[PDB]
């Protein structure tokens, strides 16, 4: 992985610094890390390729090293350079999309397809250089029993979960309290609902609770909480929990009362935010709590108190919500999220190439069903295609 | 040492030479593409007037290559040296430009060797065949530093007298070569045809190489000795002696 | 333009790495590269030029080299550099702001303002060195007919449009059948409403699609797919076609049923996803077709067998929803993102000094206008301009 | 495509000059040229063809060089040359044909077959010379992107299309006003029918219109626009626009009233003919918009009277025409057109080796469908393969 | 006429022939001719007219000639050659247009823009090659 982050890191420095006119001052130390990559790549065949509809390709590496001397680079030197990195870059992408296809339930960590097996011998080693990129950095920490971190802008933590659970109900589900919610990527929407609006609940205060494991521990997570949930505030004919029939939901919204958004870890309380809204850091949790309660309005005006009636029909329903968003955090393990590609890259090379379902994903890399069991297996399976894919990103 | 090249551990019997070797491990456009002209310098056949020759490529009988040749070694006077003690290595730049700088010269040099070639070769009436020979010539590379570095700009051409001698003698020899073989094939299927087993064909095969005069007879293995044998064996007897002969 | 990049680049080198007491090591190479470029300019006169409220600026360069005799840098030598790099870094931001506020109709990626056009000449191409950003990587790449590739985060795809269809409608607008929508920026949002509840439809079925043909090829692209479409989801009061009177909408959400979101390219298919909700992933396409039907739920509890009678009059009407949201993707072409500023930057200079419309961009830079008509002419002169935004945001 | 072009090049100059009795000094260059091939060739090993039933082929180069000194060519030398060059003939038929069978998404323009791979080797580079030919030039000017146009004559811009546009309607298709249209190739026949001869039309004249949106812009193009269409001028009976039933049209030939052809670019007006036929001139164009009027002859004999009554029923059908043959015209993009084989030859090369359908062209290479969608990758690899088999047919 | 024309085949034959990696065998004689051009060019002003919106364009000529002592031409070459060619090129075509845009009644066979008349000097004569087309 070193070794390939390395060749592409090589070659992307020569793509951007190997140009005409430059002084050889600017490429030197580069020209001299360019000619070791070649020496130490020469008399070496590869294949790549194999599987699915991925084609065979054998790579047989020759090249002369670059001794020219000159103070500033011609078009001569650009055009030998070129056809150079042309034939590297195109091996690269090669193998990153050979590696990338790839997954094994045992030691997924490790390299897959025969090239970049090869390439972890000890002769290529002299080839490794400046490892600067965070998923790089992070295989190096992490191969060092260090602690990693990756930064995410709206990690894709929660699988996509839109589900309800009813506390009360009915056959009729004309008077029904409980809460629905959507669990999606970043964001998490909740509602409890009371059909009776609290009119006959302890204190006239209808609890209601939502607790979201995450699969992974997030760190420094930046987190908007918002009083309510627009997903679950408009009518809705919901289906039934088996399916056999169909209820009717006609939110009227109230302010949740006694808002406390808990984060845990290990069942312990790490933050905690009562009444807060806005902007609230989670420092290190692996569990959120939300706690909301209904509380019926002590003094209503005419049009409000005509709302809720003592008993049955119940045609406006109490409902308060919650929306929580997690704008950034930072994760130990690798996690889709909004602004990277990565994932992307895998499933798009997965399906081009037509890739069989394996024994480590889910089939077409689905994310709710990769997220949903997030196995050690499938963790370090996806931290090596992810890396594979963020080097084939730097020439690709 | 020029590139800072890994000097080149070669192995002999490799098909590739050297040159053949640097001029894929070389990037410089300079020097591999004169290292490309020297890979692939070697002669051209071609029949003229029933005659094998071998003939040069044209950028050598024109004279342009060796632009190319300065070209890459301009470029070697260019180059670092890297690991090269500086004193030594003005040395060989400063040789390297001696030889660039007389590239005149040696445009007209190289043009008036090819001319002479050419000029000379219209006289071979046998043909040019190529061999590597037992023995060779031992040419100095002194001699060709005197000739590199001290031609000037004198045309000299073969004179038509020589050229008529020369081709004079190209022609007796090769003619009395033929009467030679006729000779010796008419008297050997005669001494066969005749029934004359006790016939001695090498003595025959002796006195043909005898009169072709430039063969120490003595010094002739017997293998080809044998061989020169058979093969006048399966050769036809010329018209005139074998009507004769009939 | 890869001159004019180098130059600011070295600019920000300098900037950043000739300070108090750092190592003349740390240095030499950029003093090398620095002092290349005040050899290059030496002697050279420049005008930046004086279109709208640009002010017609002269540029002469006289400058002395950078100094090598100190092991450290000291004070003394950062003021001096400082001196001349505020004069270079005025001169490459005049410059590339009268380079943004030009645009061609013929050849919009050529160099439009005189000074970029002067930086074209060969005896510059001695500044050129380093290439690696992202927008002067895509340059070059374009420039040799390589894969150009930007990465969006959230691209703005969408132009603008708030628009409904009704396939079924009456004067009065009480039995209506049809969509509503809002595409903007990399979102859309689609629903489609049956008044009667597909009462009376072939099998309780009442089909919707939507087409939304994106104005370039999108690749890599991570897409959030999500069931409801909250915008129409509310009571509303909407206009007619053709704007003589207003009808009602008085929505109430049912699941959408048989979801097919297809990813077409050049009319085929390249990805299907059926009943999948969360992130997918869009590996190259340039149309996306949303497939939804309102399917009238076969039991009914009896407020949701009220809500929908046999004929009408209809009071809620049965709506179904879809939203999409593009988080990421990779365009050919250069395009506006909720992270980049370069339309930004573009329109702010543009702004400033009223500079008049030309032939090749809506007359605000507006972004809807040039997104609907993204012409090849104005994807050019966009290229050019987005390329020279950067290139100044290095620097101001 | 340089180096494959060049070999193609050299071969046809070795037959056209390597002839009995020739000059020496007519062939020289020539025979240096080809000596360098047969140099550059020796000792390299090609494969071509594992795709579809293209055999499987493999090349050895172990040929001779030509001679160099004598002064007129004889029938020996020819009989030395013949036999290479028909070797190198079908190597290059085979590259040839290998290129043409494949595509691919990412770069299309890049080669795809294994031999034009390897012959992209800076090596082979020494083959290079002349690029005369229209799409050698072209490729050439592409590689760097410089303004270059292909020169069609009766470029085959438009998909075909057959169809037609009602205006008025009703079930029983008696009192119909609309337009038929014909695209074609590089023709466009429409026709605009008034039932009732725009008896009750306000100042009794029927506007018709028809815009063409072409997929590449056409410059510097020859129209020939005659007043009437021939194809809509006889009694017709066609389908409805569901194909429920059919409807009768009985045309009578009225000359095209305030005959108006707009030639757009991007929107804008660029050409405009006012009642203009014959030959016409369109110098820069996406668009082709023509404007007709169907004008009551106020006075009418009897006959004439007769066939236009005052009301229902119509039984003779007033027809307007229009006939636009773009006779030549440039294009920066390749199209098929009436002079070159280039589209022919690569369906053939497709056809005759049962190539599978590949994920850039429609099936069987079709036209109507390829210019349909004649996105950028698809541009690609029609530039790529129909230089390919004008370098082909340099031989074959 | 013949001159502008020679000026244009030579420029076309430059861009075909002078590509990278190319025997100089092949373009010995386009670099004659090239550098014949540039000879008969050079320290010449041409000013390419202001009729209608064409604008007025100013040419000044000071070029260095290709070189030979090449045997196979390199990309410096070839990028030296093309800067050269492009700017002749875009000359040779404000040339066209001027003269395309031009008409007089009587001798409108002769030339009538200011370029082509000055190109039909004698001294520019020397440009003058193979007039094939
Ligand atoms: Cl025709
Ligand atoms: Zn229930
Ligand atoms: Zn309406
Ligand atoms: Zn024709
Ligand atoms: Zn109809």
């Amino acid at each position: 992985m070193d070794v390939l982050y390395s060749l592409s890191k090589t070659l992307k420095d020569a793509r951007d610094k190997i140009v005409e006119g430059t002084l050889y001052s600017n490429v030197s130390d580069l020209i001299q890390q360019f000619n070791q990559m070649i020496i130490t790549m020469n008399g070496n065949e590869f294949q790549t390729g194999g599987i699915g509809n991925l084609p065979i390709r054998n790579w047989n590496f020759d090249f002369g090293l670059l001794g020219t001397t000159l103070l500033n680079l011609d078009a001569n030197y650009v055009e030998t350079a070129r056809n150079t990195i042309d034939y590297f870059v195109d091996f690269v992408d090669n193998v990153c999309m050979d590696e990338m296809v790839r997954e094994s339930q045992r030691n997924g960590i490790a390299p897959q397809s025969d090239s970049l097996r090869k390439l972890s011998g000890i002769k290529f080693k002299r080839i490794n250089f400046d490892n600067s990129s965070e998923y790089i950095e992070n295989w190096n920490l992490q191969n060092r029993r260090q602690r990693t971190g990756f930064t995410f802008h709206k990690p894709n933590i929660f699988p996509y979960s839109a589900s309800f659970t009813l506390n009360r109900s009915q056959p009729a589900h004309d008077n029904l309290m409980g809460t629905m919610w959507l669990n999606a990527g970043s964001e998490i929407q909740v509602a409890g609902f009371d059909y009776s609006c609290a009119i006959n609940a302890p204190a006239n205060i209808q609890q209601f609770e939502h607790i979201v494991q995450l699969r992974r521990v997030l760190t420094t997570a930046t987190i908007t909480l918002l009083p309510d949930a627009e997903r679950f505030s408009f009518p809705r004919v919901i289906n039934s929990a088996d399916g056999a029939t169909t209820w009717y939901f006609n939110p009227v919204i109230l302010r949740p009362n006694n808002v406390e958004v808990e984060f845990l870890l290990n069942g312990q309380i790490i933050n905690t935010y009562q009444a807060r809204f806005g902007t609230i850091i989670a420092r290190n949790f692996d569990t959120i709590r939300l706690s909301f309660q209904l509380m019926r309005p002590p003094n209503m005006t005419p049009a409000v108190a005509a709302l809720f009636p003592n008993a049955q029909p119940f045609e406006h329903h109490a409902t308060v919500g919650l929306t929580l968003r997690i704008e950034s955090a930072v994760c130990e393990s690798v996690l889709a999220d909004a602004s990277k590609t990565m994932l992307a890259n895998v499933t798009s090379v997965r399906q081009e190439y037509a890739i069989p379902v394996g024994p480590v994903f889910p089939p077409g890399m689905n994310w709710t069903d990769l997220i949903t069991n997030y196995s050690p297996s499938r963790e370090d399976n996806l931290q090596r295609v992810f890396t594979v894919a963020s080097i084939r990103s730097m020439l690709v | 040492p020029a590139f800072g090249m890994q000097r080149m551990h070669y192995r002999n019997g490799d098909p590739q030479t050297p040159f053949q070797i640097a001029e894929q491990q070389i990037q410089n456009f300079q020097v591999a593409n004169w290292l490309h002209f020297v890979n692939n310098n070697q002669f051209r056949q071609v029949v003229i007037d029933g005659v094998l020759n071998q003939v040069l490529n044209d950028n050598i009988r024109n004279g342009h290559v060796v632009n190319q040749l300065m070209e890459a070694l301009m470029q070697l006077s260019r180059q670092q040296f890297p690991t090269m003690p500086v004193d030594y290595k003005r040395s060989i730049q400063r040789g390297i430009l001696l030889l660039s700088n007389r590239l005149g010269q040696l445009v007209d040099l190289t043009r008036l060797l090819a001319y002479n070639y050419e000029t000379l070769m219209a006289c071979i009436t046998m043909n040019m065949q190529h061999v590597q020979t037992l023995t060779t010539e031992k040419l100095q590379l002194t001699s060709v530093t005197s000739l590199c570095m001290l031609i000037g700009n004198a045309t000299v051409i073969p004179s038509p007298q020589t050229l008529f001698h020369y081709y004079n003698v190209n022609v007796n020899f090769h003619s009395n070569y033929n009467e030679r073989i006729n000779d010796a094939v008419a008297i050997i299927t005669a001494a066969n045809r005749l029934n004359l087993y006790q016939k001695k064909m090498k003595s025959i095969v002796e006195d043909f190489l005898k009169r072709l005069q430039i063969f120490d007879i003595s010094r002739v293995p017997d293998d080809q000795m044998y061989r020169l044998r058979d093969r006048l064996r399966l050769l036809p007897v010329e018209i005139r002696r074998l009507d004769i002969f009939n």
